[PDB]
């Protein structure tokens, strides 16, 4: 998190807002509802209260505007600038303006008025932008998903550095961005994409370019809005430019940011039985045309080139890959080595000598 | 004077999404 220079903050806990005008994109009640919900994100974790006035001057004046709308900071039409807000203070301070050239919804489409508003109000209360990509106060918008909204840990720590905690946090466990340098880190899925490593953890992925030591951290929704936050497994088809992504019994095929026609498919179409609930890990080999699909303590080998499961699967991981334990969290390969992730360790496996040759921490893939 | 008042108007913050 970051706070404002001179640490601008309100000197009172009892704050008033007023909705000066309304977007036509939603009904007054729906808009009153979004803003109320936006103020509660902050009131739930602080001593702050928010009271709505119907006339006069409030601390937080809320308005919708298009292009030049009064202050000399004009909006820009569809997309781009979504809204803006002033830090705590008289007059303009604490105020928030929304670009009505956006289509404001209470849904996943357009731009979600509650989501932008919560962010805006963070400014109104004294939070600057955050560098944490998982943080509400991140400078760039992402629709967070269809599940109920939890305010991320960074924003909570930020806001509480100004105002302290409330009496009762209704949701005390706040989502924390994963720490690449934590030796207990375990991974959800790994793949390549255009040369670069993709490492999935919760609702994030790091992308790591081989000429780089520091991995870029992304929200998975920022690449693929129509995919799950958390994923089970991932593999690639280098030539073809294709990523495959698993979550429960569904899988996607992805060509950059595009979900191919006819996905998601059911993993049964891949020829898995009904009692397989998830693919825990997966890896594809370019030269042979075969994919490995892990689940529980077993492996399937699928032939991508003839679209059938190879004969004599499933087999046991214990039997084909001795010495890596009983499960496979995530798996990728390079230069004739397969890297098996199992909790906080990774087993480097030699296809060549058919044995483990090096054992190293999982998070070691992130130059930690 | 009003050095102290303008302070909020500098730190105006926008929220962005690319086109
Ligand atoms: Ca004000
Ligand atoms: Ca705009
Ligand atoms: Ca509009
Ligand atoms: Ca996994
Ligand atoms: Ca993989
Ligand atoms: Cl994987
Ligand atoms: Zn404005
Ligand atoms: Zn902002």
């Amino acid at each position: 998190y970051n706070v404002f220079p001179r640490t601008l903050k309100w000197s009172k806990m009892n704050l008033t807002y007023r909705i000066v005008n309304y977007t036509p994109d939603m009904t007054h009640s729906e808009v009153e509802k979004a803003f109320k919900k936006a103020f509660k994100v902050w009131s739930d974790v602080t001593p702050l209260n928010f009271t709505r006035l119907h006339d006069g001057i409030a601390d937080i004046m809320i308005s919708f505007g298009i292009k030049e709308h009064g202050d000399f900071y004009p909006f820009d039409g569809p997309s781009g600038l979504l809204a803006h807000a002033f830090p705590p203070g008289p007059n303009y301070g604490g105020d928030a303006h929304f670009d009505d050239d956006e289509t404001w919804t209470s849904s996943s489409k357009g731009y979600n008025l509650f989501l932008v508003a919560a962010h805006a109000f963070g400014h109104s209360l004294g939070l600057d932008h955050s560098k944490d990509p998982g943080a509400l106060m991140f400078p760039i918008y992402t629709y967070t998903g269809k599940s109920h909204f939890m305010l991320p840990d960074d924003d909570v720590q930020g806001i509480q550095s100004l105002y302290g905690p409330g009496d009762e946090d209704p949701n005390p466990k706040h989502p924390k961005t994963p720490d690449k340098c934590d030796p207990s880190l375990s991974l959800d899925a790994i793949t390549s994409l255009r040369g670069e490593t993709m490492i999935f953890k919760d609702r994030f992925f790091w992308r790591l370019h081989p000429q780089q030591v520091d991995a870029e951290l992304f929200l998975t929704k920022s690449f693929w809005p129509e995919l799950p936050n958390r994923i089970d497994a991932a593999y690639e088809h280098p030539s073809h430019d294709l990523i495959f992504i698993f979550r429960g019994r569904k899988f996607w095929a992805l060509n950059g940011y595009d979900i191919l026609e006819g996905y998601p498919k059911k993993i049964s179409e891949l020829g898995l039985p009904k009692e397989v609930k998830k693919i825990s890990a997966a890896v594809h080999f370019e030269d042979t045309g075969k994919t490995l699909l892990f689940s529980g303590n077993q492996v399937w080998r699928y032939d991508d080139t003839n679209h059938i499961m190879d004969k004599d699967y499933p087999r046991l991981i214990e039997e084909d890959f001795p010495g890596i334990g009983d499960k496979v969290d995530a798996v990728y390969e390079k230069n004739g080595y397969i890297y098996f992730f199992n909790g906080p360790i990774q087993f480097e496996y030699s296809i060549w000598s058919n044995r483990i040759v090096r054992v190293m921490p999982a998070n070691s893939i992130l130059w930690c | 004077s009003e050095e102290d008042l303008q302070f909020a108007e500098r730190y105006l913050r926008s929220y962005y999404h690319p086109t």
